[PDB]
C-alpha cells in the first residue's frame, strides 16, 4: 500500500505493452483468440518477461476479479512436488469457476479450464516424470498447467510432450534503457549519464536484477538527502562490484612479480571487506577481453581463475585462494 | 482419432514390439512350454515394457482380462498401507475365473521403499501359487537385492537403429507424412532409444505443418520442436574455439548459446561427441581434454557464473589441441 | 521469429577423420579363470578355545533363562551401588511405616538412570521386608498393555485405595516411562497425578531420563528427597560377577574372551549372559572372533616421505569420499511411524481428525522433535561403499589410520566444548548479560579467541595468587 | 502348469545341511539338541540363509506341534503396536503343554522394518513371558532395532558365505540334478554370487534351463549385468581409444547404467592382481571419486571418459 | 561482563567508525514501515553484529537487548543428539546455522516454520557463508513466500558461497575494517572510561596493529595486558598471543627445521592437542600457512607451492569431516616440498 516494489509495480498488464518480443506476443494473442493453449515451456535468461508474458496473458484471458480464484500460485516454494502439490491441485480441480463478473462476459473468454503457473518446477527434490500426467489428463478440460523455465535442459520428455517453445532472446541495450528509463522518470529517478549502462553491465540483461538495484541507488540517494545525482559508485557498492582502480592495483602488483607485495597487498585488500568473487570475475573480464595478452597465457589463467573460482564457491577461505590466484597469474 | 499416438500405437500382440527379441523369444518360449514364473522388466522409459506385458497379459486372459488383472501404480495417491491391503485382497480372492495364475502389473517401483519391496517380496512368498507378480521399474540400483532374487531377471536395452527405422516406415504410410533421409537421421541420433519421445517428435511436427498432407520435415523443425541442440551449431562453435581468435571466439560462443538457449553442460558433450569421431595426433591432450571438461561440469552443476566457466571450456580445449599441435 | 545466418558447415581443424575397427570379444577359459577372487587378508577371523564343561551341574540342565537363573535374592547380588540401596531401602521401609498410619508424604519415584537392575533391586527389597514370595504382592505395569485413563483408572484406585486378600505389602510399580504414546496411553500423567493425590502405598517409576517426567513431579519428587539416580556399574565389577557366576557353573574360560564380551555389551549384564549362555555349549566348535586382530598389518615408518605423502593424500581423498557418499542412498527409506514426527505433530494438532484414525497412527511421546531428510539418507548395506573398502585396506597396513577413526568423534569435541564454555561463565562471573550474548556470539570465534584469552587471564590471576577468583577451573579445563 | 524353483525345492529342512558360519550353525544344533532355546537377532545381509536357519530350529525344537507353537509376523501381516499388545500377548498367555526343554516360538522376520513404539512394547512383553515362549529376530541391518531388545537378547552376526561352501553346495546340487557343469562356469556363478546364495542358485538354475551345459559365457549371458570380462579389458587397455570405444558401444549404447559400471569397474579393479596394491587402490580411489560424482547428480558419460583417461595414465605412466 | 561485552556500544548514535555507514542505518531506521532484506559482509570483528544490534534497538526500543535463551533439541535418521540453543527476544530471532552441519536445511526450514505460525519477527542468521546450497535455496524460498512477517537479516564473513538470488534480493551492505586510528580512538575511549595508566599512546597502536583489523581482538588483547601487569602497562611489555598461536608458530618452525618422518608423528600429536581443544580447522589452516609464508629462509617457488597446497587442502578440509585428516595431508605435502 504505502510503497510497491518497483520489479512487481510496473510489471507489464497489457501483453502488447511488453517490450519487443513481438513474435511471442503474436503467437500468444493469437492462441488466447483460439481460446486453448497446452501445457507450454518459456526458456531465455532469467527475468526477460516470462511471469510478466504469463501474468498478461492470464490478465487479458481471465478477469481481474477472477485472479484471485482461477490463479492458484505454485512456483518453486514451500510447496513439495509430492507432497503439498498433488493435494492443492487435485482439490482445485475438483472446485469450479466462481460467479462472473460483468466485464468478463463477452470481453474476456474466460474458458472453463484453470491455469496453474509452475515456476523452476524442474529444480525440485522430487522428480515429475508423470507426476502431473493423469491430472492433466483426466483434468484437461478443468485446467491446464505451464511450466517455466531457463533453458532448453528437458529432464522428462513426458510431461513436457505438447510443448510450444517459444524463445525469448536477449534485452537489447535500447529497449532496456527506455524502459528502466520511463521507470525512473515515473519515480522522479534523479541520475547523470554514465549510470543506466553501469546498472545494465552490472546485471547482465537481468531486468529484475536493474530494477531493484536502481530502486535501491534511488533509495540510498532520497536517504542522503542531499538531493544530487546518483553516481555510479553508489551503484558499484550497492551490487559488491569492486572498485575499477583497485582492479587496476591488482593486476600492477601481479604485473611487478614481487610475492612479499603482493601477498601484503592482499592482507591490506581483504581488510576492505570487498568479496573475492567480484575480484576474480572482474579479473576476468579484464583479462580475457583483452587483446594484449598472448594464447598461452589466457589458455592458463582461464583454468587458474576457473580453479579459483570454483573453489570460493565451495564456502573455502577467500584470502588463501585470492593470494593462490595472484601468485599463480604472476607466475604465468 | 485425435488422441496421442502413445496410446494408439500401442502393440496389440508381441509381434509389434520390435528391438527387443531375446526377452520375447523368452516369453514366448515361456508361454509355449506354459511356465510362467514372477517377471521384471527394468531399463530405460520407452523400451516397451509395460507394452511387452500388456500385450502378454491380453493375449494370455482373452476376455476375462478386463477383471483378472489388475494395473497398479507405486507413484499414485494411495500409499504402502493401500496398496498391500490392494495386493492381499487381489491375491487371496479366487473370484470367479476361468484359468488362474493372477497376474500384477506393478509400475514404477524405483520409488518404492525397502520396507514396502520387504512386504512386496513376502507377499510374493505366500502367494506364489494363485498369483503371479510381475513388478516393473526402471533403475536396477533402486531395488533391494531380495527382491531382485524372486523375480525372473530380463534387462531392457534401448532399440537399435533398424527397428525404429521400420516403425517409422510403418508409421509414416498409415498416417501419410514423409521424412527426408537426414531429418530420419538426425530424429533416430536423438531418440537415443526413446520410443515415446520419437511418437511425440511425430506428433508435434505433424501438428507443426500448416498443411500437414504434403509438407516435408527437415532438420530444422525437428531439432527445435524436441529441443535438442544442433550438430551444426555445435561444430561452428569449435571450429571458432580452434581455428580463430580468443575474442571471436568467445563472441561466437556467447552469440551461440543465447540464440540457442543451450547450457554449457550440453554442449560440453555435444564437443566430447563431435571430437570422439575424429582422431588425436597424441592422447595426452584426450586425458587432459576429458579431465578438464569433466571437471568443469562438476563444478558447473554446484553453480557459479557462467561466463568463468566457458572461457575455462575455451581455455581448456585450445591447450588441449595446441598440446598436440 | 527464428532467423540465423548460420549454415551447415564441416569441422577440419583436427586430424582426418578416424577409421573405426570394431573390437570383438573371445575370451578362453585362461582368462576366464583368472576371475578367481583373490584371498582377502584383511577380514581375520581369530578363533577361541573350545569351553570344557566340568562335572554334571544342575544349573547347567536348567531350563529357564540365564539373567533369571542368576536372579538376586538379597540386596548384595543385584549390581547396584550400596548407599542407593540403603537409601532406597530406608525410604520403602518409611514409607510403607508412614501410609499404614491414616494421612504431608506423597509415596513418588523417577528411578532414572542407565543401569540395568532398575526393576530386580525393588523385588529383592521385597522379599528382604516381607521374607517370603507371596507375601508381597506388586503390581509391576509393562508397556504392553494401554496405560490410558479410562482402562486402568479405576483399577489403580481400587488397588492403592482397599486391602488384598490373602502386612500387605503392596507397592505400583510402572515400568517404561519414558515411552508413551499419545492416543493409546493418552490421560497417563494425569493417572500419576490422581493416583499421587489418592495413595495409600507406594508408587515407583523407574525410566533412562530425567526430562520425560514432568517437572512438578520432579519438584515433588526432590522435596521429599524422593528422586533417586542410577549410574552403571564399572567394567571391573560386572566382569568379576561373571567370573563369579562361570566358577559357580564350574565352567573354565579364558579371561581375554570375558573381557571382550564385558566390553562388547556395554557392560550389560543381561547381555553378557545371554551371549554368554549363547555360546557356551557343549560344543566342539570355535567360539565368536569378537575384536579382531591384526590383519598382518605392516605399520612402518613409510621410509621416504613421498610414501606418506601420497598415503596422507589418499586418506583425505577417502575422507572427502565418505562424507559425500554415507548420506546419499539411491533407495528411499520408510519413515517410523511411532516417532515424533513434525508432520505428524501438525497432523495431530487439528481436531478434524476422530479417533478412530488416531489409534491408527500414533508415535511416541519425545520431548525431541525428529526430522529427516528425504534425499538425504544413510547408504543401506548391500549398496556400493568404496569408503569403508578402501578404509579397510589402509587400516590393515596403518594403525594409525584405525586411531584417528577413533580418537575424534562426534560427540566428542562437543561437550568438551560445552564444559570448556561453562568454565569461562563461572569465571567470567567470579569478579547474566555475558550468559545470553555469548550464546548470542558465534561459536566459532569462541572456538578461536575467548577461551585462550580467558586462559590468559585466568593463568595470570594464578600466578599471582602463588581480579578474579577460582581460576583453576579454566587451567584444569585448557590442560 | 509350474515348475519348482531350485531355491525353493533344495531348500534344506534340517541344520545340518545349511553350510556357513559353522560354529553358529553348530550352536543351533546343540541348542535344538538339548533345548532352552535363547533369545537371537540375527543379522547379516540379506540371502545368506538366516530365515531358512531359524525355520529349521524351529522344526527341530518342536515338530509336531510347529502349527501350534509358532506364530510366524512378517512384512505383509500387520505388525502395529496393536499387535504387539493384542496377539503377541494373547500367544504368549496361550497354554501349550510341551516336552521339557523346549518353548513356544515368536518369530518376527525382517524384524527391521519394525516401528519404534512396537519394539518398545516387545521388550516387556519377551521379558515377563520368558519362562513359556522365546523370540527369535531375523533382521538385515541390525542397527534398525533398538537398544533395549538387543539388551534382551544375544546378537547374531552372520557373516558372508565363502567360496568353498557355496561351491560344494552347488556341486551337490549338480549331483542331485545331473547337470553337466565346468570350472569356469562355476567360478563365473561364483564371481555373480557375492555370497548371494539365493542369487547363486538362480543364475544356476536359469543356467541350466536356457544354455544347457554350464560354461561362463553361459552363465554371463544371463546375468543382464555389464560382463566382467570386458569391462576388465576396458580398464586394462593400453590404448585409451579402445577403452572408450568399448565403454560407448558395449556399455553405454546397451542400457547399462553409470552405476552398475562404477560397480563393475570397482569389483574388477578389486579382483586384479597383476598391479601393484598402491595401483589397485588408486584405481579404486579413483572409482570412489566417480560414484562420488555420480551420487552429485553428474552420472554423465564425460564422468566415466574422464576416469578411464587417468586410469589409464596411472597404468601407463608411475 | 566482559570489557568487550560491557562496552559493546548498543545505539545507532554510539557509533564511532564508518561514520557513512552509521548515517545510512539511522536513515533505514528513520522509516519503521519497510526494511529490506540485508546482507552485511566483511572481515571478523569490524561490527557488524553491532551495527545490527544497534539498528534493531533504534527501530523496535530498549526490549531488543532483553535476550532469553531456548534450548531446541532434534534427533535426524542416524538418532544423533542434534542441539541448537536459539537465541530469542521479544523482538527478533538468532540463529548459527554451523552448529548443526548438513541439516541447516530441515532444521531451518522448521524454526522459520515455527517463527512464522506465531508488525514483523526479524531472524539474524550468523556466519550466512556456512549455509549449503539446499539451505540457501530454502531461505530465498523463504523471503518471497514469508516477506510479510519474516525479514531475514544475514551476517557473513564473506558473500561469495552465497547463490545469485539472495544476492539479487537483498541490499548489499559491506562493512570495511575500521582504520588504525579508528581502534586507537576505541582503545584511548575504554582506557579514559577504565582509568589504565598508559605512558604512551603508542601502546595503543601496536595493539591497533597487533589486532590486523579486528576490534574484538584488540580488546581482548587490551583486557589479558591490563590483567597482567594490573593497570600499569609499559612500553617493554611484550605483544602476547594466544597459547594456540604459539603452538602453530613453533609447528611451523619444526617443520622448517626437521626433515624426518618422526616429525610428521610429532605434527600430528601437536594437531590432535590443538584439535582436542576445541579450535576450528580453517583457522588453524590460515595461521599455519601464513606463518609459513614468513620464513625469511625460503624462496617464491617454494611459498608459491605452500599456498597451492594449502589452497588445495582448504577445498578438500571445506568438503571433509574428519579435518586431521586434511591438515595431516597438507603437512606431508608442505613436508615433501620442503625438501
Ligand atoms: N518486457 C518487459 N517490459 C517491462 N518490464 C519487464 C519486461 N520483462 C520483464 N520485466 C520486469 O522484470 C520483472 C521480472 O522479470 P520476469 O521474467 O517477468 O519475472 P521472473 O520470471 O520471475 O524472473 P526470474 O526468472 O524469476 S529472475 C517483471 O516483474 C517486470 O517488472
Ligand atoms: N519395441 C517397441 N515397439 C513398438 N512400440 C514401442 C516399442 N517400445 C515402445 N513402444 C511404444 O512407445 C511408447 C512407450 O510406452 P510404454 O511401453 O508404456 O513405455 P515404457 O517402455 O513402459 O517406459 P515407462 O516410462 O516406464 S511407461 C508406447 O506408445 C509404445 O507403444
Ligand atoms: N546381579 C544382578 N543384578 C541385577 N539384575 C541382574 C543381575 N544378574 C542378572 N540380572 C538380570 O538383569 C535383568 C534386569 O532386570 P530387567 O527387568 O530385565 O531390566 P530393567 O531393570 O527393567 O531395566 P532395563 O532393562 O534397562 S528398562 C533381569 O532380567 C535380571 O535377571
Ligand atoms: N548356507 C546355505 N546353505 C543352503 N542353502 C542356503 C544357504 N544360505 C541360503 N540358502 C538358501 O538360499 C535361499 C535364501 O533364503 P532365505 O534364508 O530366506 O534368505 P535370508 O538369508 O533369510 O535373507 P533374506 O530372506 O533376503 S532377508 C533359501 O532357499 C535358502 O535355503
Ligand atoms: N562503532 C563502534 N565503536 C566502538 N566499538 C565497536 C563499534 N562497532 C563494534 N565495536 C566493537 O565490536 C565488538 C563486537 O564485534 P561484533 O559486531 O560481534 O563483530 P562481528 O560483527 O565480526 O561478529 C563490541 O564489543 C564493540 O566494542
Ligand atoms: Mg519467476
Ligand atoms: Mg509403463
Ligand atoms: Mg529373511
Amino acid at each position: 500500500l504505502a510503497q510497491q516494489p518497483w520489479v512487481e509495480k510496473y510489471r507489464p498488464k497489457n501483453l502488447d505493452e511488453v517490450t519487443a518480443q513481438d513474435h511471442a506476443v503474436t503467437v500468444l494473442k493469437k492462441t488466447l483468440k483460439s481460446a486453448n493453449l497446452p501445457h507450454m515451456l518459456f526458456y531465455g535468461p532469467p527475468g526477460t518477461g516470462k511471469t510478466s508474458t504469463i501474468l498478461a496473458l492470464t490478465k487479458e484471458l481471465y478477469g481481474p476479479d477472477l485472479m484471485k480464484s482461477r490463479i492458484l500460485e505454485l512456483n518453486a516454494s514451500d510447496e513439495r512436488g509430492i507432497s503439498i502439490v498433488r493435494e492443492k491441485v487435485k482439490n482445485f480441480a475438483r472446485l469450479t469457476v466462481s460467479k462472473p463478473s460483468k466485464h468478463d462476459l463477452e470481453n474476456y473468454p474466460c474458458p472453463p479450464y484453470k491455469i496453474i503457473i509452475l515456476d523452476e518446477a524442474d529444480s525440485m527434490t522430487a522428480d515429475a516424470q508423470s507426476a502431473l500426467r493423469r491430472t492433466m489428463e483426466t483434468y484437461s478440460g478443468v485446467t491446464r498447467f505451464c511450466l517455466i523455465c531457463n533453458y532448453v535442459t528437458r529432464i522428462i520428455d513426458p510431461l513436457a510432450s505438447r510443448c510450444s517453445k517459444f524463445r525469448f532472446k536477449a534485452l537489447d541495450a535500447s529497449n532496456a534503457i527506455d524502459r528502466l528509463r520511463f521507470i525512473s522518470e515515473q519515480e522522479n529517478v534523479k541520475c547523470d549519464d554514465g549510470v543506466l549502462e553501469r546498472i545494465l553491465d552490472i546485471s547482465a540483461g537481468d531486468l529484475r536484477r536493474g530494477i531493484t538495484l536502481l530502486q535501491s541507488a534511488s533509495k540510498g540517494a532520497q536517504y542522503l538527502g542531499d538531493g544530487k545525482n546518483i553516481t555510479s559508485t553508489q551503484v558499484e557498492e550497492l551490487a559488491g562490484v569492486v572498485p575499477h582502480d583497485i582492479l587496476i592495483e591488482i593486476v600492477e602488483k601481479v604485473k611487478s612479480g614481487d610475492f612479499d607485495e603482493i601477498k601484503k597487498y592482499v592482507n591490506t585488500f581483504m581488510k576492505s571487506g570487498w568479496s573475492a568473487a567480484s575480484v576474480v570475475n572482474q579479473l576476468h573480464e579484464y583479462y580475457i577481453t583483452n587483446d594484449n595478452f598472448d594464447t598461452n597465457f589466457k589458455n592458463q589463467i582461464s583454468w587458474l581463475l576457473f580453479t579459483t573460482d570454483s573453489r570460493l564457491n565451495n564456502g573455502t577461505n577467500e584470502h588463501i585462494q585470492l593470494l593462490n590466484l595472484l601468485v599463480k597469474i604472476s607466475q604465468l | 482419432e485425435n488422441l496421442p499416438w502413445v496410446e494408439k500405437y500401442r502393440p496389440e500382440t508381441l509381434d509389434e514390439v520390435y528391438g527387443q527379441n531375446e526377452v520375447i523369444t523368452t516369453v514366448r518360449k515361456f508361454v509355449d512350454e506354459g511356465k510362467l514364473p514372477h517377471l521384471l522388466f527394468y531399463g530405460p522409459p520407452g523400451t516397451g515394457k509395460t507394452s511387452t506385458i500388456v500385450a502378454l497379459a491380453r493375449e494370455i486372459y482373452g476376455k476375462n482380462y478386463s477383471n483378472m488383472v489388475l494395473e497398479l501404480n507405486a507413484s499414485d495417491d494411495r500409499g504402502i498401507d493401500v496398496v498391500r491391503n490392494q495386493i492381499k485382497d487381489f491375491a487371496s480372492t479366487r473370484q470367479i475365473f476361468s484359468k488362474g495364475f493372477k497376474l500384477i502389473i506393478l509400475d514404477e517401483a524405483d520409488a518404492m521403499t525397502n520396507a514396502a519391496q520387504n512386504a512386496l517380496r513376502r507377499v510374493i512368498e505366500r502367494y506364489t501359487k494363485n498369483t503371479r507378480f510381475c513388478v516393473l521399474a526402471n533403475y536396477a540400483h533402486k531395488l533391494t537385492p531380495a527382491l531382485l532374487s524372486r523375480c525372473t531377471r530380463f534387462r531392457f536395452q534401448p532399440l537399435p537403429q533398424e527397428a525404429i527405422e521400420r516403425r517409422i516406415a510403418n508409421v509414416l504410410v498409415h498416417e501419410k507424412l514423409k521424412l527426408s533421409p537426414n531429418a530420419e537421421k538426425a530424429l533416430i541420433e536423438l531418440s537415443n532409444g526413446d520410443m515415446r519421445r520419437v511418437l511425440n517428435v511425430l506428433q508435434s511436427c505433424k501438428a507443426t505443418l500448416d498443411n500437414p498432407d504434403e509438407d516435408e520435415i527437415s532438420d530444422d523443425v525437428i531439432y527445435e520442436c524436441c529441443g535438442a541442440p544442433r550438430p551444426s551449431d555445435l561444430k561452428a562453435v569449435l571450429k571458432s574455439i580452434l581455428e580463430d581468435d580468443w575474442g571471436t571466439a568467445h563472441y561466437t560462443l556467447n552469440k551461440v548459446r543465447s540464440a540457442k538457449g543451450l547450457a554449457l553442460i550440453d554442449l560440453i558433450e555435444g564437443i566430447v561427441k563431435i571430437l570422439e569421431d575424429y582422431e588425436l595426433q597424441n592422447e595426452e591432450t584426450r586425458v587432459h581434454l576429458l579431465t578438464k571438461l569433466a571437471d568443469i561440469e562438476y563444478s558447473i552443476s554446484k553453480g557459479g557464473n557462467d561466463q568463468i566457466q566457458g572461457s575455462a571450456v575455451i581455455g581448456a580445449i585450445k591447450a588441449s589441441f595446441e598440446n598436440e599441435t | 521469429v527464428g532467423d540465423k545466418e548460420l549454415s551447415d558447415r564441416s569441422v577440419d581443424i583436427p586430424l582426418p577423420f578416424r577409421t573405426i575397427p570394431p573390437l570383438n570379444h573371445n575370451f578362453l577359459p585362461s582368462d576366464y579363470e583368472s576371475l578367481k577372487d583373490k584371498n582377502s587378508a584383511s577380514c581375520i577371523p581369530v578363533r577361541y578355545q573350545a569351553p570344557v564343561l566340568l562335572g554334571t551341574n544342575i544349573k547347567r540342565n536348567t531350563t529357564l533363562t540365564w539373567p533369571q537363573l542368576f536372579k538376586p535374592v538379597t540386596l548384595k547380588q543385584v549390581l547396584i551401588e550400596p548407599k542407593l540401596k540403603l537409601r532406597i531401602k530406608n525410604w520403602i521401609e518409611t514409607s510403607f511405616h508412614t501410609l499404614e498410619k491414616p494421612t504431608e508424604f506423597v509415596p513418588l519415584m523417577i528411578l532414572h538412570g542407565n543401569s540395568i537392575g532398575k526393576k530386580t533391586l525393588i523385588q529383592t527389597i521385597m522379599r528382604e521386608i516381607a521374607g517370603d514370595d507371596n507375601s508381597y504382592q506388586i503390581y509391576e505395569v509393562n508397556s504392553n498393555m494401554n496405560r490410558s485413563k479410562k482402562d486402568l483408572l479405576d483399577i489403580l484406585l481400587d488397588f492403592t485405595t482397599t486391602h488384598y486378600v490373602k502386612s500387605d505389602y503392596g507397592l505400583v510399580l510402572f515400568n517404561d516411562v519414558d515411552v508413551l504414546f499419545k492416543e493409546h496411553d493418552r490421560g497417563y500423567w494425569a493417572m500419576i497425578s490422581k493416583l499421587c493425590e489418592f495413595s495409600r502405598r507406594p508408587l515407583v517409576l523407574t525410566c533412562k531420563d530425567l526430562s520425560l517426567v514432568p517437572s512438578e513431579l520432579i519438584a515433588l519428587a526432590s522435596e521429599q528427597n524422593s528422586l533417586f539416580h542410577t549410574k552403571k556399574i564399572s567394567t571391573s565389577t560386572v566382569y568379576a560377577f561373571l567370573t563369579k557366576y562361570l566358577k559357580s557353573l564350574e565352567i573354565e574360560v579364558c579371561d581375554d574372551w570375558l573381557r571382550d564380551v564385558v566390553k562388547q555389551n556395554n557392560a550389560d549384564i543381561r547381555k553378557c549372559l545371554m551371549h554368554l549362555q549363547f555360546w557356551c555349549v557343549d560344543t566342539e566348535a570355535d567360539l565368536i572372533s569378537s575384536k579382531n586382530r591384526l590383519p598382518v598389518l605392516t605399520s612402518t615408518l613409510g621410509s621416504s616421505v613421498k610414501d606418506i605423502s601420497q598415503l596422507t593424500d589418499l586418506l583425505s581423498i577417502n575422507d572427502v569420499i565418505g562424507q559425500a557418499t554415507l548420506n546419499r542412498s539411491m533407495v528411499r527409506q520408510e519413515i517410523d511411524s511411532t516417532t515424533m514426527t513434525p508432520e505428524k505433530v501438525n497432523t495431530f494438532q487439528d481436531q478434524n481428525l476422530d479417533d478412530e484414525m488416531k489409534l491408527k497412527f500414533d508415535y511416541v511421546i519425545d520431548y525431541k522433535l525428529h526430522l529427516n531428510d528425504p534425499n538425504r539418507q544413510p547408504l543401506l548395506p548391500f549398496e556400493l561403499n568404496i569408503y569403508q573398502h578402501i578404509q579397510e585396506q589402509l587400516e590393515a597396513r596403518y594403525s594409525y589410520v584405525r586411531e584417528a577413526n577413533h580418537r575424534l568423534d562426534n560427540e566428542y569435541l562437543v561437550n568438551r566444548f560445552k564444559k570448556m564454555t561453562e568454565s569461562t561463565l563461572n569465571f567470567l562471573a567470579s569478579r547474566e548479560n555475558a550468559e545470553i550474548d555469548l550464546l548470542s556470539a558465534t561459536t566459532q570465534q569462541i572456538k578461536a579467541e575467548i577461551n585462550p584469552f580467558v586462559f590468559e587471564i585466568a593463568k595470570s590471576d594464578a600466578n599471582v595468587k602463588n581480579f578474579n577468583a577460582d581460576p583453576s577451573i579454566v587451567v584444569r579445563k585448557w590442560e | 502348469s509350474l515348475q519348482l524353483p531350485w531355491v525353493e525345492k533344495y531348500r534344506p529342512q534340517v541344520l545340518s545341511d545349511i553350510v556357513g558360519n559353522k560354529e553358529t550353525i553348530d550352536r543351533l544344533q546343540q541348542i535344538a539338541k538339548d533345548g532352552n532355546m535363547p533369545h537371537m537377532i540375527i543379522s547379516g545381509m540379506p540371502g545368506i540363509g538366516k530365515t531358512t536357519s531359524v525355520h529349521c530350529l524351529a522344526h527341530e525344537l518342536l515338530g509336531r506341534s510347529y502349527a501350534d507353537g509358532v506364530l510366524e509376523l512378517n512384512a505383509s501381516d500387520d505388525r502395529g503396536i496393536d499387535v504387539v499388545r493384542n496377539q503377541i500377548k494373547h500367544f504368549a498367555q496361550k497354554k501349550l503343554h510341551l516336552p521339557p526343554g523346549k518353548h513356544k516360538i515368536v518369530i518376527l522376520d525382517e524384524a527391521d522394518s519394525m516401528t519404534a513404539g512396537a519394539q518398545q512394547a516387545l521388550r516387556r512383553t519377551m521379558e515377563l513371558y520368558s519362562n513359556s515362549t522365546r523370540f527369535a529376530f531375523a533382521c538385515n541391518q541390525s542397527n534398525k532395532i533398538i537398544e533395549p531388545l538387543q539388551s534382551r537378547c544375544a546378537i547374531l552376526r552372520y557373516s558372508k558365505l565363502s567360496d568353498e561352501d557355496v561351491l560344494k553346495r552347488l556341486l551337490q546340487i549338480i549331483k542331485l540334478e545331473d547337470v553337466k557343469y565346468t570350472n569356469d562356469g562355476l567360478e563365473a556363478i561364483i564371481f555373480t554370487a557375492e555370497g548371494d546364495m539365493r542369487q547363486a542358485i538362480n543364475n544356476l538354475q536359469s543356467t541350466v534351463a536356457g544354455h544347457g551345459l554350464v560354461n561362463a559365457d553361459n552363465v554371463f549371458k544371463i546375468v543382464d549385468s555389464p560382463h566382467p570380462l570386458i569391462v576388465k579389458k576396458m580398464l586394462l587397455a593400453s590404448n585409451l581409444e579402445d577403452s572408450i570405444q568399448i565403454l560407448r558401444t558395449d556399455l553405454w549404447k546397451k542400457g547399462y547404467s553409470s552405476i552398475d559400471i562404477v560397480t563393475t569397474s570397482f569389483r574388477v579393479t578389486k579382483n586384479l592382481a597383476q598391479v601393484k596394491e598402491s595401483v589397485r587402490l588408486e584405481m579404486i580411489k579413483e572409482i570412489g571419486l566417480t560414484h562420488m560424482r555420480i551420487l552429485e547428480g553428474v552420472g554423465t558419460y564425460l564422468q566415466l571418459a574422464s576416469m578411464l583417461a587417468k586410469i589409464h595414465k596411472l597404468n601407463n605412466k608411475a | 561482563s566482559l570489557w568487550v561485552d560491557k562496552y559493546r556500544p548498543k545505539s545507532l548514535n554510539a557509533l564511532s567508525h564508518n561514520e557513512e555507514l552509521t548515517n545510512f542505518l539511522k536513515s533505514l531506521s528513520d522509516q519503521p514501515r519497510d526494511l529490506p532484506h540485508l546482507l552485511l559482509y566483511g572481515p571478523n570483528g569490524t561490527g557488524k553484529k553491532t551495527r545490527c544490534m544497534a539498528l534493531l534497538e533504534s527501530i523496535f526500543g530498549p526490549g531488543v537487548y532483553r535476550l532469553k535463551i531456548d534450548v531446541r533439541q532434534f534427533v535426524t535418521a542416524s538418532n544423533r543428539k542434534l542441539e541448537l540453543n536459539v537465541v530469542s527476544s521479544p523482538y527478533h530471532l538468532e540463529i548459527t546455522p554451523s552448529d548443526m552441519g548438513n541439516n541447516d536445511r530441515i532444521v531451518i526450514q522448521e524454526l522459520l516454520k515455527e517463527v512464522a505460525q506465531m508488525r514483523y519477527k526479524c531472524v539474524i542468521i550468523n556466519e550466512a557463508n556456512s549455509l549449503t546450497k539446499d539451505a540457501q535455496a530454502a531461505l530465498r524460498r523463504t523471503m518471497e513466500k514469508y516477506s510479510k512477517n519474516i525479514r531475514l537479516i544475514m551476517v557473513c564473513d564473506s558473500m561469495s558461497p552465497i547463490i545469485a538470488p539472495i544476492k539479487s534480493r537483498c541490499l548489499l551492505i559491506r562493512c570495511p575494517a575500521p582504520s588504525d586510528s579508528e581502534i586507537s580512538t576505541i582503545l584511548s575511549d575504554v582506557v579514559t572510561n577504565e582509568r589504565i595508566q598508559l605512558e604512551t599512546k603508542d601502546i595503543l597502536k601496536r595493539i591497533a596493529q597487533a589486532s590486523n583489523g579486528n576490534l574484538r581482538v584488540s580488546l581482548l588483547m587490551l583486557e589479558s595486558m591490563a590483567l597482567n601487569n594490573e593497570l600499569a602497562l609499559k612500553s617493554s611489555s611484550p605483544i602476547i598471543k594466544p597459547d594456540w598461536i604459539i603452538v602453530i608458530h613453533k609447528l611451523t618452525r619444526k617443520i622448517v627445521k626437521e626433515r624426518s618422518v618422526n616429525s610428521l608423528i610429532e605434527c600430528r600429536a601437536v594437531l590432535y592437542d590443538l584439535l582436542a581443544h576445541c579450535i576450528p580447522a580453517n583457522i588453524i589452516l590460515k595461521e599455519l600457512t601464513f606463518s609459513l609464508l614468513d620464513v625469511e629462509t625460503l624462496n617464491t617457488t617454494n611459498k608459491s607451492s605452500i599456498i597451492e597446497y594449502s589452497s588445495v587442502f582448504d577445498e578438500r578440509l571445506s568438503l571433509g569431516n574428519k579435518a586431521i585428516f586434511h591438515l595431516e595431508g597438507f603437512i606431508a605435502k608442505v613436508m615433501c616440498c620442503l625438501d
